[PDB]
């Protein structure tokens, strides 16, 4: 049962990951299936729309007081138009250096998933405005 | 009597006191029995005194 | 006491007071300034917690008494229907309404060129009537109760070809419980 | 006895869930016979009233008397996919994520490859709002 | 069934989730429709 | 929830830890109770056996096919002669400067604590072997 200290490690864990993004990234939204792991390139999936982080993606770290975990809050991307309709179903980031980060899931504005949207229906030609996108490690 | 239906959450424990008095504790001095989890991964056995 | 009469009351000033069994009146009243409490109230903490007509009034608002719309049906259909076809039926449970022109009704279907009607029957005449038009449709048709045992049925006049179509329609049964 | 409102209070906190502003299930259902063949449209259903598919569709079940069929089944909306099931052995799993749906809307299955078996069963489950007409 | 005559016979019993209830016929029939109902009692427990 | 890229992501989150055992670190063990968390501090637990991490204690990180993890494998401290006899409660690590890393808690081999011993109750002056020790990360 590892509790990690939160000056001494938690901070380090949440930096070694979150600084990676200081030169920017990008958003990708795709119909599902979700693929099994990052590892596999999209094969059937649809892109829906994009998004990009400004520079800095994350940092500096910061702890959370009464809770488990240590947040920094990062960037706040501006509104893309969709590239298609449909319902999205998955999500994947990527770094200016293009490498898929990691994998994620959306969901209802009350779930507790990757993203979260007013409604996962979107049409092409509508767009919508990131409130906002955080980071959280578990203690 | 205090009876708890099902095999929920919350165990049963009891207390007694007067107007003014203070409580006691009948869980305090009762011979029990246990079934202390094995916290095996995923091998959760929730259950206490009925 | 004698002849039972209740003596007049009036404040307007602004001076802060403080009354303690003042026996009076028991209508309603006004009077200005601060008042203080000094009552203790344990026997037999502000006077009126008649504030829970809220509370209450809040659980009666929602309560299970009447309608609900959670009674839906709904019926899947395959491959295409030919002219004066029956595609579905069903037995009428519990007593059940009919909203107006079948509102809350809807269909779907992939077949965007796809035109015909549909006529509701229930015994021996029609009861509802559902054109359909570029794979689109519109209801237009009355209310009417429904029964227990009274049987739904639903036919296509012309022949028609499809991938898929889906109709759903909407009633109103009143909320009950059962053992 | 004064200050009942201490206990009476607690005694309002029970009945403290009445039908507002809560959800209660909704089950969809599906009934195939005899197999089926590859890329075969086997059941769709046009949504009546929003509804909220919980991720992985928890709650959702497939029942059959093969106990040795396998192959995949595509959870379809128009031309989007938003789930799966996978089938070993007369055994079977969901996996998909959390979605909307919304009246005009319509659910489709899709057949992936033939099946062979005497009957299988399906039934999904979803989230809708209790509501009055009155 | 006798000329439009159902007759229901059976005994109180329990439907868990993980079953599925089947429907056999036993001889031929002819007709246009057949319409068939059945009545369970389901608690009203919220789903969140 | 989310899945992250094992390459590009996890070993740098992996190896961002355990790199701080490079000089060496300090381990200690007390009876029950266990503290709420590494920031206490230890007040009136019984200290069993000390334990000094070779130096360097872990890493590098490296992959795990066939699962969801990464491992790091570590250092092999020597057997280190008990104190009095006591029944192992709880764990904790200190770095080579004696800086708290993470909370850790006792159990028998078979047990999923990271702590495991052949006996729960250790006599006095009994050096016990050192079974394993390797760290993992989930993919």
């Amino acid at each position: 049962a590892i509790r990690f200290h939160p000056t001494n490690a938690a901070l380090v864990a949440c930096n070694a990951v979150v600084d990676l993004f200081d030169a920017g990234g990008s958003i990708e939204v795709y119909t599902g299936p979700q693929p099994n792991d990052p590892t596999v390139a999209v094969s059937t999936q649809t892109l829906l729309v994009t998004f990009a982080i400004p520079a800095p993606g994350y940092g500096p770290a910061e702890l959370v007081p009464g809770q488990n975990y240590v947040r920094a809050p990062g960037a706040l991307p501006a509104v893309a138009v969709p590239g298609a309709s449909g319902v999205a179903a998955w999500a994947r980031v990527k770094n200016n250096a293009g490498d898929v980060i990691f994998d994620g899931d959306v969901g209802t504005s009350a779930s507790s998933a990757f993203v979260r949207l007013s409604t996962t229906n979107l049409t092409a030609g509508v767009g919508v405005s990131v409130t906002a996108s955080e980071y959280r490690q578990p203690t | 009597r205090s009876l708890k239906e099902g095999i929920g959450i919350t165990v049963s424990d009891l207390f007694v006191a007067t107007g003014n008095g203070g409580y006691q504790s009948i869980s305090q001095w009762e011979a029990t029995t246990f079934l202390y989890e094995t916290d095996a991964e995923g091998t959760s056995i929730d259950g206490g005194r009925q | 006491p004698d002849p039972r009469t209740y003596g007049a009351l009036t404040k307007t000033g602004s001076c802060s007071y403080a009354f303690q069994d003042f026996a009076r009146s028991n209508m309603a009243e006004t009077v200005t300034g601060a008042k203080w409490l000094v009552s203790n109230g344990r026997d037999i903490l502000n006077s009126h917690f008649e504030g829970i007509d809220n509370a209450l009034q809040t659980l009666q608002e929602y309560s299970p008494l009447g309608r609900s719309v959670a009674v839906d049906f709904g019926f899947s259909i395959i491959g295409g229907w030919s002219a004066d076809e029956t595609v579905g039926v069903h037995a009428v449970s519990h007593e059940t309404v009919i909203p107006s022109n079948m509102a809350g009704s809807i269909m779907v279907t992939d077949s965007s060129t796809l035109d015909g009607v549909l006529n509701v029957m229930v015994g021996t005449s029609v009861v509802g009537t559902v054109t359909i038009t570029d794979g689109a449709a519109v209801f237009a048709s009355s209310e009417f109760n429904l029964d227990p045992g009274q049987l739904v049925r639903i036919v296509s006049t012309s022949e028609g070809t499809f991938e898929y179509v889906g109709l759903t329609l909407v009633g109103h049964r009143q909320v009950v419980y059962v053992d």
